[PDB]
C-alpha cells in the first residue's frame, strides 16, 4: 500500500475540528440544612455536565449518520454557542435554572465533541495519521484545561473579569470552525457508504491525500462497505447482540469505565490537597498544576508522535501500568508521609509520574481506538455505547467517590489501582496493535478471535 | 530495477486496427497509475491517454476520444492501448509511462514502440 | 472542447557548456488543479532516447535530477532554469500539465550547444 503523507488541506481540517470542537472542550472543563442543600445542589450541578455528555454521546449516531461529522461538529458548534448566548441573556437576567441548564447544553457539547472529533479525524486521515490525528483531539483538550487554567489565573492578576476577551476567547474557536470548516471535505467514507456518493468522494481523498489516484483506498472502502452490508444498520441493541463486534465491545467498555474509574478526577481537586500535605504555598499550587498542565500537554505531544511509533496497545500498557504503581506507591507513600517528612516529596513525583501514564494510555487512546477497532456503520453506535459507559462512569465516580474518601481515606486510590490492574491483564489478554492496519484487517483479527 | 517495456505495434494501412501493449516490473504495478505518450517523427511530444491503478479514471487526448481505448490488467501486471481506425495522423513512437502518486508524475518510461502508418 | 495549450519559449536555445539557461512554459489557462496542486512537469528526452522525469509540482526536483536544474513560476507562468548547462544537459525539454483532462505537452524547446 502507499503511504499517506500530511497536506495542508487535512491539517487545516485536523486544527479547524480539534480547536473548535475538543479546545472548547478542554477550555470548558475547567470552567465547568443550607450546609446539606449547598452539598446536593453542588452535586447536581456538577453532575448536569457529564449527564449532559451522556445525552450528547447517545445523540452522536443520529448527527453523525445524517449531517455526517461536519455537520455533527456544527451542531457541535451549536449546542457550545447556546450557552454563551445564555451567559449573554444572563448578563441581560440571571437564574439558577439557566445555570442548569447551560451546564447541561455545555455538556452535551462536551459528549459529542469528545466522540465526533476522533472519528471525523479517524475517517479523514489515513490510518498512521489516524492514530496521531487520532490523539490530537486529546492533545486540544490538554492545552484548552492549560490555557484555561493560566489564562484564568492571569486575569484574576489584571482584573477580577475578562469578559469582552473571556467571551471572544470562546468565540474565536467556534467562529473559525463555522466559516473555515464547512469548506473542507467531508468523511470520504461517509460520502462513498453513507452518502454513496463515488465521485464527491474521490475528490475529498484527492485534496486530504495530495494525489489524484485514490483508487486503492476507495476500493479498500467498498471493501469495508460489503464487510458491513451484511450487518447492516446495527442499533446499539443489535450491536449488543453481534458476536463479531462482542470482544471490541468489551473492549471498548472495560477500556473507557476502566479510564474514568482511574481516580483521575480525585487527582484532580486533591492535587491541590498533597500540594498542602507538601506545604507547598497556594500561589506555588497554582504554579505546580500549572506544570502539571505542561507535562500533560507535552507529554500529549510526544503522546501523539508514541502513539504512532510504539502502537496502541503498548501505550495503554504502559499508561495504566505506570498509573497501578503510581496508585499503590501513592497510598504506601501517604501511609509513611504523616510518619515521615520525607516521603511526601515522593508522593509528589509519583503523582507527576501518574499524570504523565495517564496521559498517554488511558486518555487519548480509547477514542481514537473506538474509531480503528469497529467498521463504518458499527463505529457511531459504539461510540454512543462507549461515550455512554465514559460519561457515566465519570458521574458514578462523581457522586460516589466523596463517600469513599470520607469513609476509607487513602485506601480510595487501592480500588483505583485494582481497577488499573485488572484493566492492564485485560488489554494484555485481549488488546491487539491497530497501528499500520486498516479497518477490515483489524476486523478480521477482532473476527476471528470471537470465532474461535 | 524498474523497468517497463512495450510491444505489439508495427506497420498497419489507414482505417486498419493495432493493439499495444506496455510489460511492467519492479514494482507493485497495481499502486500506480499510467499513461500513454506519443512521438510524430520530427515532432514534439503529445499525450495521448491515462488509466488510473483501478481503471476507474480513464482520460483521453481530443485527437483519439471516440477512437483509441486504454485498459489494463493489475494482476498480469499489463497496460494496454486498443487502437482502431488508424489514420496518417497516428504514425508515431508509442511510450506508456508510469504515474507515481506521491508525486503524480512520470517518474519512469518505457523504451517505446513504434507504429507505422501507411500504404 | 477544453483545450489547455503549453507554450515552451525559445524554440531553440543555443548555449556554451558553462551558460546559465532558461526555458518558459505559459499555459493558456491557470492549472491548478481541484487538488490545490499545480501539476507542471518538465521532461528531458535526448536524441534515440526515451524521456525522463526532471521536475514536479512546479519546483520539486525528481530523484537523480542534479541540483544545477531548479523550476519556479505561478498561475500561469512557469520557468525551468539551468545554472550551468553540462553536455548531459543538451537535448529537447517538454513542459507538461496534468491538472486538467485533456493532458497536454508543450511543443518542446531545444537546447543545444554553440557551433
Amino acid at each position: 500500500e502507499k503511504t499517506g503523507k500530511l497536506t495542508l488541506v487535512l491539517a487545516l481540517a485536523t486544527f479547524l475540528a480539534a480547536f473548535g470542537s475538543s479546545f472548547q472542550y478542554g477550555y470548558n472543563v475547567a470552567a465547568v440544612i443550607e450546609s446539606f442543600t449547598l452539598t446536593l445542589l453542588w452535586s447536581l450541578t456538577v453532575s448536569m455536565f457529564p449527564f449532559g455528555g451522556f445525552i450528547g454521546s447517545l445523540m452522536v449516531g443520529f448527527l453523525v449518520n445524517n449531517l455526517g461529522r461536519k455537520g455533527a461538529l456544527l451542531f457541535n458548534n451549536i449546542f457550545s454557542i447556546l450557552p454563551a448566548i445564555l451567559m449573554g441573556c444572563s448578563k441581560i437576567a440571571k437564574s439558577f435554572e439557566i445555570i442548569i441548564a447551560s451546564r447541561l447544553l455545555v455538556g452535551i457539547c462536551a459528549g459529542i465533541s469528545s466522540n465526533v472529533v476522533p472519528m471525523y479525524l479517524g475517517e479523514l486521515a489515513p490510518k498512521n495519521l489516524r492514530g496521531a490525528l487520532g490523539v490530537v483531539p486529546q492533545l486540544f483538550i490538554t492545552v484548552g484545561i492549560l490555557v484555561a487554567q493560566l489564562f484564568g489565573l492571569r486575569s484574576v492578576l489584571a482584573s477580577e473579569e475578562g469578559w469582552p476577551i473571556l467571551l471572544g476567547l470562546t468565540g474565536v474557536p467556534a467562529g473559525l470552525q463555522l466559516l473555515l470548516l464547512p469548506f473542507f471535505p467531508e468523511s470520504p467514507r461517509y460520502l462513498l457508504i453513507q452518502k454513496k456518493n463515488e465521485s464527491a468522494a474521490e475528490k475529498a481523498l484527492q485534496t486530504l491525500r495530495g494525489w489524484k489516484d485514490v483508487d486503492m483506498e476507495m476500493e479498500e472502502i467498498r471493501k469495508e462497505d460489503e464487510a458491513e452490508k451484511a450487518a447492516g444498520f446495527i442499533s446499539v441493541w443489535k450491536l449488543f447482540r453481534m458476536q463479531s463486534l462482542r470482544w471490541q465491545l468489551i473492549s471498548t467498555i472495560v477500556l473507557m469505565a476502566g479510564q474514568q474509574l482511574s481516580g483521575v478526577n480525585a487527582i484532580y481537586y486533591y492535587a491541590d490537597q498533597i500540594y498542602l500535605s507538601a506545604g507547598v504555598k497556594s500561589n506555588d499550587v497554582q504554579y505546580v498544576t500549572a506544570g502539571t498542565g505542561a507535562v500533560n500537554v507535552f507529554m500529549t505531544m510526544v503522546t501523539v508522535f508514541v502513539v504512532e511509533l510504539w502502537g496502541r496497545r503498548n501505550l495503554l500498557l504502559i499508561g495504566f501500568s505506570t498509573c497501578l504503581t503510581a496508585c499503590i506507591v501513592l497510598t504506601v507513600a501517604l501511609a509513611l508521609q504523616n510518619t515521615i517528612s520525607w516521603m511526601p516529596y515522593v508522593s509528589i513525583v509519583c503523582v507527576i509520574v501518574y499524570v504523565i501514564g495517564h496521559a498517554v494510555g488511558p486518555s487519548p487512546i480509547p477514542a481514537l481506538f473506538i474509531t480503528e477497532i469497529f467498521l463504518q456503520s458499527s463505529r457511531p453506535s459504539a461510540y454512543m455505547i462507549g461515550g455512554s459507559v465514559h460519561w457515566l462512569s465519570n458521574f458514578i465516580v462523581g457522586l460516589i467517590f466523596p463517600f469513599i474518601q470520607v469513609g476509607l481515606g487513602p485506601y480510595s486510590f487501592i480500588i483505583f489501582a485494582i481497577i488499573c490492574l485488572l484493566t492492564t491483564i485485560y488489554i494484555f489478554m485481549v488488546v491487539p496493535e491497530t497501528k499500520g492496519r486498516t479497518f477490515v484487517e483489524i476486523n478480521q483479527i477482532f473476527a476471528k478471535k470471537n470465532k474461535v | 530495477e524498474v523497468n517497463l517495456v512495450e510491444s505489439g505495434g508495427g506497420l498497419v494501412q489507414p482505417g486498419g486496427s493495432r493493439k499495444l501493449s506496455c510489460a511492467a516490473s519492479g514494482f507493485t504495478f497495481s499502486s500506480f497509475g499510467m499513461h500513454w505518450v506519443r512521438q510524430a517523427p520530427e515532432k514534439g511530444l503529445e499525450w495521448v491517454a491515462h488509466i488510473s491503478s483501478g481503471s476507474r479514471t480513464i482520460d483521453y487526448a481530443d485527437t483519439v476520444k471516440g477512437r483509441f481505448t486504454i485498459s489494463r490488467d493489475n494482476p498480469k501486471n499489463t497496460l494496454f492501448l486498443q487502437m482502431t481506425s488508424l489514420r496518417s495522423e497516428d504514425t508515431a513512437i508509442y511510450y506508456c509511462a508510469r504515474g507515481n502518486g506521491y508525486y503524480d508524475a512520470l517518474d519512469y518510461w518505457g523504451q517505446g514502440t513504434s507504429v507505422t502508418v501507411s500504404s | 472542447e477544453l483545450d489547455i495549450v503549453l507554450t515552451q519559449s525559445p524554440l531553440s536555445l543555443p548555449v556554451s557548456l558553462g551558460d546559465q539557461a532558461s526555458i518558459s512554459c505559459r499555459s493558456s489557462q491557470s492549472i491548478v488543479h481541484s487538488n490545490g496542486n499545480t501539476y507542471l512537469e518538465w521532461y528531458l528526452q535526448k536524441p534515440g532516447q526515451s524521456p525522463k522525469l526532471l521536475i514536479y509540482k512546479v519546483s520539486n526536483r525528481f530523484s537523480g535530477v542534479p541540483d544545477r536544474f531548479s523550476g519556479s513560476g505561478s498561475g500561469t507562468d512557469f520557468t525551468l532554469k539551468i545554472s550551468r548547462v553540462e553536455a548531459e544537459d543538451l537535448g529537447v525539454y517538454y513542459c507538461f500539465q496534468g491538472s486538467h483532462v485533456p493532458y497536454t505537452f508543450g511543443g518542446g524547446t531545444k537546447l543545444e550547444i554553440k557551433t
